[PDB]
């Protein structure tokens, strides 16, 4: 019974600052 | 200098025939583009500046016009799907890759944060970033004896793209991929970094994120042992990817599930199953209920460590998706465990909790608690002390829901309630 599935706030994508 | 242009006077730079002219105003370009509020991302796009920008990665005897161009696209590359899709348009990928053997180390650091943008768009971008040729250029940046040479940004934005590689399904990365990459993914997962730890180990959780084969992958480089005592690291940011990662490797055979037992990841549990953040503790319950929906011996090792408390304080108290995966994990064990398991959790107060989650709005959780309450009737029943269990639903309050749910919008819901009533209840 097995279930499976630096600007920040930023995970995805990452824009330098 | 550079501060604060119109993309009006970065375009007659830019159009310049005069690199360092060229070179001032892709400057300002970046400038813009790394500003913390509302960069004009679209309008530079609009103002055709990406085939430029991706001509200046190709100008070796201007490593500074690169650096800016490559800082300039990777933060086009930051925006919107629509806006990645630009610069990957424009053919900055094959001009990122050839950068990443550049002299320069913050200029192939650039191209690294580049390629883990694009990538990071989603599958098919990671595919095309993969198809060029990217993986062995990134991993000889990594081939060094010790990690701890690298520059720390450096190997934080290496850690990271390489994360992005691994990251997102339908479909997951090819596996030639995946495995070209662990060996160094391993290695990331055992530095000293708290970042580089925790983007190995959100790579790791997405790799796990799929088929038993893909865990096996994983599984076989040996990783768990590290993912448990990541499992209890004091950085939030690493336990939950570490604990992402154990969960999926749960969700595969009961031998990688057992792999996850003889690490010791069960003596986290009680921290995880108190812990002050929701997702920790919701995440902690999904993985409990996937292990008691294996084998008896590994539901017994769940008792052995003291979990079933846990399980029961969860059911208790806690936010509702925690307290449904709880049920979950109740019902599974219930399932699976001997008649044995099964009245050590009634010891351990599992009917009170649990009959006071059938008064709840949700269909779902209602149909796995009358599972479980069924499971362990019947194993009550084998034991003959059935009509104690009905009292003790009774005396919490518990068979007045069962009667109400009789009176439920739901099939199964309703026929459920009416057979416990009427097989135990009568």
């Amino acid at each position: 019974l097995k279930r499976k599935r630096d600007k920040e706030e930023v995970q995805r994508k990452r824009r330098k600052a | 200098g550079t501060v604060n242009w119109s993309v009006e006077d970065i375009v007659k730079g830019i159009n310049s025939n005069n690199l360092e002219s060229q070179l001032q105003a892709t400057q300002a370009a970046r400038k813009l583009l790394s500003r913390e509020k509302q960069p004009p991302i679209d309008n530079i796009i609009r103002a055709g500046l990406i085939p430029k920008f991706v001509s200046f990665l190709g100008k070796t005897d201007c490593s500074p016009i690169q650096f800016e161009s490559a800082w300039a696209l990777t933060n086009i590359a930051s925006g919107t799907s629509e806006q990645t899709k630009a610069v990957v348009d424009g053919g900055a990928i094959p001009a990122f890759i050839s950068l990443l053997a550049s002299p320069h180390a913050h200029i192939s650091e650039q191209a690294v944060w580049a390629l883990g943008n694009i990538a990071g768009d989603g599958s098919a971008f990671r595919d095309l970033v993969i198809k060029h040729g990217a993986i062995d250029p990134l991993l000889a940046l990594l081939a060094v004896p010790d990690l701890s040479t690298l520059a720390c940004g450096y190997l934080r934005n290496l850690t990271w793209t390489l994360s992005n590689l691994c990251r997102n399904k339908n479909p997951a990365p090819p596996l030639d991929a995946v495995e070209q990459i662990l060996p160094t993914l391993v290695r990331l997962l055992h530095h000293n970094d708290p970042e580089v730890l925790a983007d190995s180990c959100w790579a790791i959780s997405y790799l796990t994120d799929g088929p038993n084969e893909r865990i096996e992958m994983v599984v076989k480089k040996g990783v768990v042992p590290q993912l448990v005592k990541l499992l209890g690291a004091t950085e939030l940011p690493i336990v939950t990817p570490a604990l992402r990662a154990i969960g999926n490797i749960v969700t595969g055979t009961d031998e990688q599930t057992q792999k996850v037992i003889d690490a010791g990841a069960l003596a986290v549990f009680p921290s995880l199953l108190t812990n002050p953040k929701t997702n920790i503790q919701k995440e902690a319950t999904w993985t409990m209920s996937n292990i008691t929906a294996g084998r008896q011996d590994q539901i017994q090792q769940v008792v052995n460590h003291g979990l079933v408390p846990f399980l029961v304080g969860v059911l208790s108290k806690a936010d509702f998706k925690t307290q449904k995966e709880a049920a979950w994990a109740i019902t599974n064990y219930t399932s699976g465990g001997t008649v044995e398991q099964i009245v050590y959790l009634v010891h351990c107060g599992i009917i009170e909790p649990l009959m006071n989650l059938l008064s709840a709005k949700d269909t779902k959780i209602i149909q796995v608690i009358l599972d479980a309450i069924s499971n362990i009737f019947q194993a009550a029943e084998k034991l003959g002390e059935t009509e104690k269990l009905s009292i003790m639903i009774e005396e919490c309050g518990g068979l007045d829901k069962i009667e109400a749910l009789q009176r439920h919008e739901n099939e199964s819901v309703y026929k459920a309630s009416l057979n416990l009533i009427e097989k135990y209840f009568s």
